[PDB]
RNA sequence: GUGGAAGUCUGUUAGAGUUGGUGUCCUACAAUACCCUCUCGUGAUCUAUGUGUAGGGGUGAAAGGCCCAUCGAGUCCGGCA
RNA sequence: GCGAAAGCCAAGGCCUGUCGGGAGCAACCAACGUUAGGGAAUUCGGCAAGUUAGUCCCGUACCUUCGGAAGAAGGGAUGCC
RNA sequence: GGUCUUAAGGUAGCGUAGUACCUUGCCGCAUCAGUAGCGGCUUGCAUGAAUGGAUUAACCAGAGCUUCACUGUCCCAACGUUGGGCCCGGUGAACUGUACAUUCCAGUGCGGAGUCUGGAGACACCCAGGGGGAAGCGAAGACCCUAUGGA
RNA sequence: CGAGUGGCUUGCUACCUCGAUGUCGGUUCCCUCCAUCCUGCCCGUGCAGAAGCGGGCAAGGGUGAGGUUGUUCGCCUAUUAAAGGAGGUCGUGAGCUGGGUUUAGACCGUCGUGAGACAGGUCGGCUGCUAUCUACUGGGUGUGUAGGUGUCUGACAAGAACGACCGUAUAGUACGAGAGGAACUACGGUUGGUGGCCACUGGUGUACCGGUUGUUCGAGAGAGCACGUGCCGGGUAGCCACGCCACACGGGGUAAGAGCUGAACGCAUCUAAGCUCGAAACCCACUUGGAAAAGAGACACCGCCGAGGUCCCGCGUACAAGACGCGGUCGAUAGACUCGGGGUGUGCGCGUCGAGGUAACGAGACGUUAAGCCCACGAGCACUAACAGACCAA
């Protein structure tokens, strides 16, 4: 992909229980795959930033229920390195549904997002009401 | 810039920001004054912090 | 399904014991191109400290942007080219044939060597240029020795002496610029082989950690869950089969890590000066003060502070020379903190 | 409200026991030990001393358990080389 | 302190749960402290470890032999002067 | 089959059971995915009434399953603490020992060799280590068969 | 239908072992095979493209995470370039596990008059040892070559030191009615592996500073104990990864294959001689070890009355012993002291205030106080200690 124009150290796993940052009905999300990744032995699948994952839906409405999705993570609690150095990380780890053509499934966004992701995923961006 | 907790000016190439979950955004120059912050203490009412002084 | 694995650590870096030399030794050299040179330098580590640079690469996103970059703070001091060694080519390779010395000796070169009282240069010059008719002539190489008496930090004042490949254009060019040297005194800086912005490539010899397992000197796993309980933490399984009846010196074992020379290819030099602008307040933690000749090398270098490291222009160099980045910061804070 | 029952509850009170660690030990401190966890603890309870039941016989809320480190028939000597 | 509980301390006893000296004292093992983010993905199995916890107030389901279930659950409080 | 053996021919219930070989039975629940678990179906290889059937509140260091919480069980390991380990003084055993023995790769051989054959490698001695081999040490195999053996 | 190869399945035999060679599955760790799943390079096509399908060379590297089940196998899920198979006593219990198998307890179904059985199911159920030799990983002492210092050579040896993917430009282009939709090449990044490093972020930090519970030292101050910190907060050095850095291009020779010239055979023919090309594979390039390479190496200088070395002393860039490295007055090697640089968070004491209370008394607040306390770092500084001194040596 694209670079993405920080250092990330992926703070999520196979497994993993996120917030479903949009207005699809999908409140929690539990992270099944991450696209493009391939570990080695007994290394759980990790994920972070900018990282396209098929998740599935634990906690929303029932049509949403247990749908298996494509989303982009969002925000994460583990720190990411920006060009200059700095630090960034978020209050949560978030993610959003996102179609076969990477467009959002929703129609708007909760919460910040990383400038980092937005670059990578612009229609996800052009959803955005914060970006950091 | 200046560490948004204790005052002083943050190094260059240092430092971290927290960013809220309303969007708010937070530089701290070191993990003292984070953690300081995440134990409820204002900085103002911490006599070693630039803002108290 | 027993899932594929690769093994743990190298097999390319063995044996893995104590290194002979504490001083590092090339056993590679840069091909000759342009005009002749001393094909490498050396100095002392100081320690680390990050600066601000202007993305210089012409492909980045970033070209032309703010970009804090780790840097490694060298103390490279003048160093003397003592003597000009000649190798003749042979059945069985190279040898040694004569070396060319010098009358001006640094005041403690005798802490190592018996220093020449009587010696003839021109003798010496004489068998090399008939090796050279002859046609017999291998490369040539400068007996180099630091000085570390001019470095402050460092304790030593008995010089560490170290033999440098001399490339360039013509052999009789280089011979020739090699003798130039030589007589003088053999005293070069830095400046006159390397120039910020360029690779280079490091040599040291690691830190020593004495006696280590294999979790550590190879990588393997502790044992995990339930067989982290029994007796045994961090053993590895077994030796190997029942059939080879023996264990191979490729299974992982404990012993000696640390204390190995190691050569690091592609490191760029980011700045060569002079004074005290890298150092930091407070004074580099278990080195000192730097106010002298140094070298900013990006990144890390192998070795502790006040190992000898040196330098060499990059054999296997993958990006094009973009010399004399700019840099706009130097991170001079406390590494204390 | 009083009353204070219970093969009643909690409890490393005394005292009794032993689910798991398949921990420690395994030429042991120990021919059955050590540590933590765990169970019982007013009753078919636990405990001392005295006393009785003896080998095809005892004793057994029964596991072929126990009858002096040994029991699908104790131990000793004899039959016996 | 509810207490013959813990923890600390007297009276009294002891330094004999009887080999010492040395190395920032390495690997490795026993027993243990602290671990970012993820949170059972580990494993036959949460085995091991941990989580909860004392007291008061509010409040408490299915089911029931009407005894119980029940400290269900869940929520709040707690020092000093 | 619409009686026959041998007296009767399985009723209430329960049912793929700690009993169901077939079997991961079929449907459903739950999970991203569930040879598991639960509910239903049930022709039950080979359930069933004191050889007790069914059911069941309370109880349980009894077997299986799920959820919330939590966590170094794991991703993936790190740093630290105490006692050992290591070096020194003193004390001071045991196991084991046909012989020789610095081995490695192949082969051969009663077909699973440090010792035979052919090569390869190999200067002697010592310290620490984790245990690949000596079909390592410990116990005249408990499994199986045999004995005109025992209990 | 016919001919074979393997020794992964099963069967057969009874050759070895019953004075014992401990089971299945898993795990951990190492080596290998090719009948190739991916990656490289090719050939064909019912090959427009994209993509399929089939075939060839090729074992460098990779082949992962999860749900049921002890399972192997297999079924299933989301990822992936692909999620290949097999040998090593069905590798691996003097390595682990103990779910399964496989003692002694117990139950069910079936069988048996019964004791009891079952190649059925089910709950519970024990894993000894201080390594002699050999093997290997690392560390020493000697001898040999044959006075010392410094620098090298390179026979040999090890490596995967690098493998793979995504994205952008090429390009909505070639191709195609359209739908759909490439490549060469140049770039940016990710992943797995590898080696190293701590400026940054993160962990630790029983140095240290602070808060605070119980108890004891009468209170205060200052302390002990509560397990090797009572508990809680912060955290320097150092060590670390979750952090940061680095890990080609290009040559040479080939395989399959594409061809040139070319005869046997006037022609033709990539082949018979000759030649041009051509794979992640082979060799080199690169890294690491390496004078014990018995042809036991090379150079330079110093010394044979003295070069060098040992003991000794102060120390670590080193370290389990040993080894290694630095300094020793021609000196900053260690400590003291003072600055600097750091950690914590505002000391004792006193003064004011303080809900109240006749008063006594009083938790706590402010000031003094960027205070006090502390530091495994740096600098300065010969103040203390590197003294005195013994010895070997061609
Ligand atoms: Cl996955
Ligand atoms: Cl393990
Ligand atoms: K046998
Ligand atoms: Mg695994
Ligand atoms: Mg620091
Ligand atoms: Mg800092
Ligand atoms: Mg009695
Ligand atoms: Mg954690
Ligand atoms: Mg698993
Ligand atoms: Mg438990
Ligand atoms: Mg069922
Ligand atoms: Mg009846
Ligand atoms: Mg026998
Ligand atoms: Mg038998
Ligand atoms: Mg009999
Ligand atoms: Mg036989
Ligand atoms: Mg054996
Ligand atoms: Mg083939
Ligand atoms: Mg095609
Ligand atoms: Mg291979
Ligand atoms: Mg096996
Ligand atoms: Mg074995
Ligand atoms: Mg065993
Ligand atoms: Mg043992
Ligand atoms: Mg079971
Ligand atoms: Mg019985
Ligand atoms: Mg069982
Ligand atoms: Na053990
Ligand atoms: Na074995
Ligand atoms: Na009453
Ligand atoms: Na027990
Ligand atoms: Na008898
Ligand atoms: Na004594
Ligand atoms: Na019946
Ligand atoms: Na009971
Ligand atoms: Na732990
Ligand atoms: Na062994
Ligand atoms: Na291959
Ligand atoms: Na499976
Ligand atoms: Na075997
Ligand atoms: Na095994
Ligand atoms: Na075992
Ligand atoms: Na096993
Ligand atoms: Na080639
Ligand atoms: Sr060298
Ligand atoms: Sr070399
Ligand atoms: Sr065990
Ligand atoms: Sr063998
Ligand atoms: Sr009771
Ligand atoms: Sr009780
Ligand atoms: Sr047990
Ligand atoms: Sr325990
Ligand atoms: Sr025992
Ligand atoms: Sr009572
Ligand atoms: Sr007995
Ligand atoms: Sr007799
Ligand atoms: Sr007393
Ligand atoms: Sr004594
Ligand atoms: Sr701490
Ligand atoms: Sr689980
Ligand atoms: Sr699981
Ligand atoms: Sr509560
Ligand atoms: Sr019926
Ligand atoms: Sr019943
Ligand atoms: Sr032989
Ligand atoms: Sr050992
Ligand atoms: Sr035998
Ligand atoms: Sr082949
Ligand atoms: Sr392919
Ligand atoms: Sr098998
Ligand atoms: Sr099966
Ligand atoms: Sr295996
Ligand atoms: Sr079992
Ligand atoms: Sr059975
Ligand atoms: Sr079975
Ligand atoms: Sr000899
Ligand atoms: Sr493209
Ligand atoms: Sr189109
Ligand atoms: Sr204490
Ligand atoms: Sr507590
Ligand atoms: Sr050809
Ligand atoms: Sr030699």
């Amino acid at each position: 992909m694209e670079a993405l124009g920080a250092d990330v150290t992926q703070g999520l796993e196979k497994g993993s229980l996120i917030t479903c940052a949009d207005n699809t009905g999908a409140r929690e999300l539990k992270v099944i795959s991450v696209h493009g990744y391939s570990g080695t032995k007994n290394r759980l699948p990790k994920a972070g930033l900018g990282d396209k994952i098929t998740v599935s839906v634990t906690k929303g409405t029932p049509e949403m229920r247990r749908q298996v999705l494509e989303a982009v993570v969002v925000r994460q609690r583990k720190p990411i390195r920006r060009p200059d150095g700095t630090r960034v990380k978020f209050e949560d780890n978030a993610a959003v549904i996102v179609d076969e053509n990477e467009d959002p499934r929703g129609t708007e966004l909760k919460g910040p997002i990383a400038r980092e992701v937005a670059q990578r995923f612009g229609s996800v961006a052009s959803a955005a009401t914060m970006i950091v | 810039r200046e560490c948004d907790y204790c005052g002083t000016d943050i190094e260059p190439g240092t430092g971290t920001m927290f960013v809220h979950k309303d969007g708010a955004t937070t530089h701290f120059c070191s993990s003292k004054c984070e953690n300081n912050a995440d134990l409820g203490r204002e900085a103002r009412n911490l006599e070693w912090t630039d803002t108290a002084r | 399904p027993q899932p594929s694995r690769p093994r743990k650590g190298s097999l390319g870096f063995g044996p893995r014991k104590r290194s002979t030399s504490e001083t590092p030794r090339f056993n590679s050299w840069p091909s000759d191109d342009g005009q002749p040179g001393v094909q490498g330098f050396a100095g002392y580590k100081a320690g680390m400290t990050h600066v601000v640079l202007v993305n210089d690469e012409p492909n980045s996103p970033r070209e032309g942007m703010e970009e804090t970059v780790p840097v490694t703070v060298i103390e490279t001091p003048p160093m003397r080219a003592v003597a000009l060694r000649a190798y003749e080519d042979t059945p069985y390779g190279q040898r040694p044939l004569t070396e060319v010395w010098t009358d001006e000796f640094h005041s403690e070169l005798d802490r190592t060597l018996d220093v020449p009282e009587d010696h003839d240069p021109d003798a010496a010059e004489e068998q090399i240029r008939d090796a050279h008719e002859a046609g017999d002539l291998g490369d040539l190489r400068l007996i180099t020795h630091t000085v570390p008496d001019a470095v402050p930090s460092v304790p030593k004042k008995k010089p560490d002496v170290m033999e440098t490949r001399v490339g360039g254009g013509s052999v009789s060019d280089r011979l020739d610029h090699a003798l130039d040297i030589v007589e003088d005194g053999g005293e070069h800086a830095m400046n006159d082989i390397f120039r910020a912005g360029e690779y280079a490539d490091v040599a040291g010899v690691t830190k020593g950690k004495g006696t280590q397992g294999p979790v550590k000197r190879w990588g393997v796993q502790k044992r995990k869950g339930k067989h982290a309980r029994q007796g045994w933490r961090r053993r590895i399984g077994n030796l190997g089969p029942w059939n080879p009846s023996r264990v191979r010196s490729t299974v992982p074992q404990q012993g000696q890590t640390g204390y190995h020379q190691r050569t690091e290819l592609n490191k760029r030099l980011i700045d060569i000066g002079e004074g005290d602008e890298p150092t930091v307040d407070g004074g580099f933690v278990n080195y000192g003060e730097v106010d002298g000749p140094y070298t900013l090398v990006k990144g890390s270098v192998p070795g502790p502070d006040k190992r000898l490291v040196r330098f060499r222009p990059a054999v296997r160099p993958n990006d094009q020379p973009r010399l004399d980045p700019e840099v706009r910061y130097v991170s001079n804070e406390s590494n204390q903190g």
